[PDB]
């Protein structure tokens, strides 16, 4: 529901470099719920192990989110993790593979087969917008050469990203092609070790309309999928000023997000939304009629030991 | 870092700035005509924090003076600081917004903010280790409001990496005369709470009360209100402006002062606010100055401290004393006044000590506080904004100059969240 | 002869540094012109360059400078050589993310290279004295980084830390436990032996013991300096053992994690009692166990005692020294903990204390510095524990520190190790 926020963690398996080079497997699973990572337990909703299926994952996690987006609520899904953590496979996977495909092509599938199930009373009209936050400002992931967008609260006092390209989307292929031009236009940075380093939190909003010709009611369904960048120790990376500018921006907004989840998880007094620009756009998505899933993406390798830790320590 | 740059925004921003400058000049031993006629080299030393150099003996204030229509620049050039300002830094313009915030941030001011962006860029590119902008800002005016905010926004877009420290005049709904003020203030705050780093709020009624009742000036003229703003603007810069005992910088204040990031509406205060006379001596000796500073109505915004609570409080002492009261009275006043200070911040009071007092005086204090009572000031502005907006009043002002209904609503909704936010930390506690 | 580099960083660690070196100037007889006037050989801390110029091994490191200005223009300008005066520019006062990460990066090399250079000019290196403001912004952000460096760049030589952990009352940052926690996590790995410094007891002591009114930090630095200087006197001045840095470490804290000791100096007294009575070797040693006279105002009454190392500097009689300690050890009902074996380690040096031309202590004869470790530091660690959780549960301030350069993870990790460190000081029993 709203109250029960699905904090999940999903460990990838070890890779042939991690297996041959021999950074070991950290986890000691207590259960479905709880894992021991290096001395300290971390309890969550669901710890998916490295032996889990994409189908099991999606159906426990994602499938009900979509039904609820559809049936009267909105939904959020958050994906948190660093480069090579296994975020690619969890959030996207590979669409030609019916096993291998993840959260975004499975949502495109159950959304469009929700379309192809019902008949001509609901008028399904999906619009999508794709935008990144990069050095404070909101860049449009679709349309090139903008400075900032305006994220306006309406008469219902809900944030609409004004200035963005909304894509009136009609085919599940069109959904997908969108991601590809989008991801191409992203601010990723390439270093020598860190190749696809994500320097933007990116918000994908699938606005599913379904307004009934019959019952006349204005039926809708906003799904926010938020691509969360990974939290970076500049003691670790050692970088330059311009790359540190990014890394503090990430860390700040991430941490501010955890303060709202903490205040949401508390059910506190103010429950902030205003100060972080991300929590501003996701004002109602954090704190409203939202069924919300946080998918944590970690390595079980001893390379990324303090990264897993730092990430798991999120969930309060 | 080193160089603070100063910006005078609004007819008052000009005035209160020019007095600030008058003070700091006199303080570092510079004549308001031009020359360093000064004695103390220690008081000379860190001049570049505010001043630009010039012909060796003259020092140039690194001011940017913003005013929409002409005439204000003419008043300051006319004034006894006059010639100490370099005429390039008179950033005047032609046509006016006349209080109207929309007219200011959208319409008119657009021609001038390229100009100003040029000038501040020039002085910022002029600097060694750029510290921050300290902007004297008529919060509910038009030149200060809509243009000063438009500028803050250009300044922020340009420099995230510098300290945007504002001194922001927002008087009460009791003594104020500017009509559309409740609109100008909401629109201005909607930019400020998003944009600025540390906003030190100031009230003319509080300055009036300080003069009339605490100090006992007969007629509180503007330059009198300036005497007190300039003193606290002088206060807050003190420790980086001179060598002392302890810390310096305004960020070292601010990092301590703001517990969550939008709680940046500060309340300064000054002391000795003693009537001019002989006893005086049996008003305050040294420890007793702290007892004055910690007292109720001494504050540049008039917050009755029984009415809210405090978050972080800091205190800039100027004069050659010990942390004796900073040991003793800061303990005892947090012990006894326990109701006032929020118990979630482990020991709330944050003192520095600078050796140099104000020129001629012996011990001064600057209070710098985050008073949760500040939200009543916002509550009434938000009321009056609701009233005017609910009436649909002043269309032939704002909406004519292109203000949007969503951005009215937003600024309101932001201001009410600011209220709810400052109020939650009033409410908030320890275990 | 065995050459000890004193590094001092922070507002206070610099200031206090300056007083340390001013009493070392006076103890060793250097005039502010640079010149030793007569025949002595204090080449530990000082060195004569060729002309009559004794240059210290004092490394002043700072941000935007205060004291270095006052030093090279005015205060022993002709003693301190400008190459050893390391100024900085950008800001981090309070802010640990700007300290240990951002501005620390821009600093480190210019500082480190200067250190490697002085340590090149130290031929017979004894090791480091590192003086720093532990909870401070100017201090600990960069010094925790500097120690991280010198743990490799120096290797097996020891870092003798003096660590200003704040008073339960006098508190100039709000975020001083955030500093100190992160600072502790760092020194837990990269410091050799850590002398926890206060403000409170020290000020308490000036009013109770010293009986001057409520003095300025200048006089109070002249208190600390007396205490640092007595520690170093045993290297500086000739006499018994306790020359090595390792001679403290090894003697004090042989349990590897338990590396913060405490200390005190005596006689601290009034010029009145100086005239009025003459203190005996027993009475100064009885002042060594005195609870009110102890350096960090953590309570020795509620605490139990661990190791005890006593440095006597003055003409003392070793029998009477053996008796003072024998008797007071035998007699006082203080718990010497059952984990420690029984015994003090004593140290008697010829040279008496030296007094400053100031407004401070008078010309006493015989003098002692108690080094100890006691369980009472856990009380100090309790304030950290209380105070941290009090903001952290709130998540106050985190927009300044995690927002500007720190990672949030790092806060919990240090919370866990500090807490295990309280379990370390709780492993003090049988
Ligand atoms: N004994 C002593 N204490 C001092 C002196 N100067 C400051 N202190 C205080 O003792 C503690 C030392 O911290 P600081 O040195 O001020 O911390 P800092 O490194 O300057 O940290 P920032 O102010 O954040 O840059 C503070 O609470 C000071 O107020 C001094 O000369 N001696
Ligand atoms: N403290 C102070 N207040 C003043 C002074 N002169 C005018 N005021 C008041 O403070 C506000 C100044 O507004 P102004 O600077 O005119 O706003 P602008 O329209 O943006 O130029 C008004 O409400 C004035 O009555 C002065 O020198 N000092």
């Amino acid at each position: 529901a709203e109250s029960n926020i699905k904090v999940m963690c999903r460990f990838r398996p070890l890779n042939e470099s991690e297996v041959n080079r021999g950074d070991k497997y950290i986890a000691k699973f207590q259960g479905e719920d709880t894992v021991v990572i290096a001395s300290k337990p971390y309890a969550f909703d669901r710890v998916f192990q490295s032996s889990t299926s994409q189908e099991q994952v999606y159906n426990d996690c994602a499938k009900k989110i979509v039904k609820d987006v559809l049936e009267g609520y909105n939904g959020t899904i958050f994906a948190y993790g660093q480069t090579s953590s296994g975020k690619t496979h969890t959030m996207e996977g590979k669409l030609h593979d019916p096993e291998g495909m993840g959260i975004i092509p499975r949502i495109v599938q159950d959304i469009f087969n929700y379309i192809y199930s019902m008949d001509e009373n609901l008028e399904f009209h999906i619009k999508v917008s794709y935008f990144e936050i990069y050095l404070d400002k909101i860049r449009d992931l679709l349309d090139v050469s903008k400075t900032n967008l305006s994220v306006h609260e309406d008469k219902n006092r809900v944030p609409y990203v004004k200035g963005a390209t909304e894509r009136f989307v009609s085919s599940p292929d069109e959904v997908m092609d969108t991601i590809d031009e989008g991801k191409s236009n992203r601010h990723v940075a390439v270093t020598n070790m860190n190749e696809h380093s994500s320097r933007s939190h990116s918000i994908f909003l699938i606005n599913v309309k379904q307004e009934n010709t019959q019952t006349e009611q204005k039926l809708s369904g906003k799904l926010y999928l938020v691509d969360l960048a990974g939290s970076e120790k500049v003691s670790k990376t050692g970088a330059e000023g311009a790359v540190l500018d990014e890394a503090k921006n990430i860390n700040k907004s991430l941490s501010a997000l955890g303060n709202v989840i903490s205040a949401l998880a508390e059910g506190s007094t103010y429950v902030p939304y205003r100060d972080s620009k991300m929590t501003r756009i996701l004002q109602d998505s954090l704190g409203g009629n939202c069924r919300t899933t946080i998918v944590i993406c970690c390595s079980p390798s001893s390379y990324n030991e303090s990264e897993t830790k730092s990430t798991l320590l999120f969930g309060q | 870092m080193r160089e603070i740059v100063h910006i005078q925004a609004g007819q008052c921003g000009n005035q209160i700035g020019a007095k600030f400058w008058e003070v700091i000049s006199d303080e570092h031993g510079i004549d308001p005509t031009g020359s360093y006629h000064g004695d103390s080299d220690l008081q000379l030393e860190r001049i570049n924090v505010y001043y630009n150099e010039a012909t060796g003996n003259k020092y140039v204030p690194r001011a940017i003076l913003v005013d929409l229509e002409p005439g204000t620049m003419d008043s300051v050039r006319s004034g006894p600081f006059g010639q100490i300002f370099r005429p390039d830094n008179f950033v005047f313009g032609q046509s006016g917004a006349g209080n109207n915030w929309a007219k200011g941030h959208y319409t008119e001011g657009a021609e001038l903010v390229d100009s100003v962006l040029d000038v501040v860029r020039k002085e910022s590119e002029s600097c060694d280790c750029l510290q921050g902008f300290q902007l004297t800002h008529s919060l509910g005016g038009g030149t200060g409001s809509g243009m000063g905010t438009l500028l803050i926004s250009k300044i922020r877009e340009e420099y995230p990496d510098r300290i945007m420290n504002t001194f922001s005049v927002m008087p009460s709904p009791k003594v104020s005369d500017t009509v559309v003020e409740p609109y100008n203030a909401t629109l201005s705050v909607h930019q400020l709470v998003e944009n600025t780093d540390e906003t030190y709020s100031i009230d003319n009624e509080a300055l009036y009360d300080i003069c009339f009742r605490t100090l006992k000036l007969t007629t509180p003229t503007y330059g009198d209100l300036n005497h007190l703003v300039s003193a606290t603007m002088s206060g807050v810069t003190t420790c980086l402006r001179f060598p002392g005992q302890l810390n310096a910088d305004l960020r070292k204040l601010a990092v301590n002062m703001v517990p969550f990031p939008r709680l940046h509406f500060f309340m300064p205060g000054f002391a000795p606010l003693t009537s001019r006379g002989s006893q005086q001596y049996r008003a305050l000796t040294v420890p007793e100055l702290t007892q004055q500073m910690f007292d109720s109505k001494n504050m540049m915004a008039a917050c009755d401290p029984r009415h809210g609570r405090y978050l972080t409080v800091a205190a800039i002492f100027r004069g050659r004393m010990s942390m004796k009261e900073v040991d003793e009275q800061m303990l005892n006043v947090q012990n006894k006044n326990s109701s006032y200070f929020v118990e979630w911040i482990p020991n709330n009071v944050k003192t520095a000590v600078c050796d140099i007092p104000p020129r001629g005086l012996k011990m001064s204090a600057t209070f710098i506080g985050n008073s949760t009572a500040i939200q009543e000031l916002f509550k009434r502005i938000s009321e009056q904004f609701t009233a005017m907006f609910r009436r649909k009043a002043f269309l032939h002002w704002y909406t004519g100059e292109g203000m949007d209904e969503m951005e009215f609503t937003e600024a309101e909704s932001n201001m009410n969240d600011l209220v709810s936010e400052y109020q939650q930390y009033q409410d908030a506690t320890a275990d | 002869m065995r050459e000890c580099i004193s590094i001092h960083v922070g507002q206070a660690g610099v200031q206090i540094g300056n007083a340390c070196w001013e009493l070392y100037c006076l103890e060793h007889g250097i005039q502010p012109d640079g010149q030793m006037p007569s025949d002595d050989s204090f080449n530990t801390f000082f060195s004569e360059t060729g002309a009559g110029k004794h240059v210290p091994r004092a490394v002043f490191v700072d941000l935007e400078p205060t004291v270095i200005d006052e030093v090279r223009t005015g205060t022993y300008r002709q003693l301190f050589h400008p190459e050893q005066l390391i100024t900085g520019k950008e800001d981090a006062a309070n802010n640990y993310a700007r300290g240990h990460y951002t501005i620390g990066k821009e600093i480190i090399d210019l500082v480190l290279d200067r250190i490697r250079k002085l340590a090149d000019q130290c031929t017979g290196l004894q090791g480091f004295l590192v003086f720093h403001s532990f909870g401070g912004g100017t201090g600990s952000g960069f010094t925790s980084l500097l120690m991280e460096r010198l743990s490799v760049d120096y290797g097996k030589k020891s870092k003798l830390e003096f660590s200003i952990y704040p008073a339960p009352q006098v508190s100039t940052a709000v975020v001083e436990p955030y500093n100190s926690i992160l600072t502790t996590h760092t020194t837990l790995e990269h410091s050799d032996c850590a002398f926890m410094v206060d403000n409170e007891a020290i000020y308490d002591i000036c009013r109770r013991n010293l009986d001057i009114e409520r003095p300025t930090y200048t006089n109070l630095n002249r208190l600390i300096s007396q205490i640092v200087s007595s520690i170093t006197a045993s290297l500086r001045f000739d006499g018994a053992l306790n020359v090595d840095l390792t001679e403290f470490q090894t003697n004090l804290v042989p349990y590897p994690r338990i590396h913060f000791p405490l200390a005190t100096y005596a006689p601290v007294i009034s010029a009145e009692k100086a005239y009025h009575e003459q203190l005996s070797v027993a009475e100064i040693t009885n002042a060594c166990f005195e609870p009110a006279n102890q350096m960090v105002k953590c309570d020795p009454r509620h605490g139990k005692y661990m190791a005890c190392c006593l440095l006597y500097r003055g003409d003392v009689v070793p029998k009477d020294v053996n008796a003072a300690i024998a008797t007071i050890k035998t007699k006082r009902s203080i718990q010497f903990v059952d984990w420690c074996p029984t015994g003090f380690k004593v140290g008697i040096n010829y040279q008496p204390p030296t007094v400053v031309p100031g407004g401070d202590l008078a010309k006493v004869q015989r003098a002692v510095c108690m080094l100890s470790n006691t369980t009472a530091i856990a009380e100090a660690w309790a304030r950290l524990d209380h105070k941290f959780d009090l903001m952290y549960a709130k998540r106050a301030f985190v927009h300044w520190y995690v927002g500007e350069g720190m990672e949030e993870g790092e806060f919990s990790e240090a919370r866990e190790d500090m807490a295990a460190l309280e379990k370390d000081y709780e492993e003090v029993g049988v």
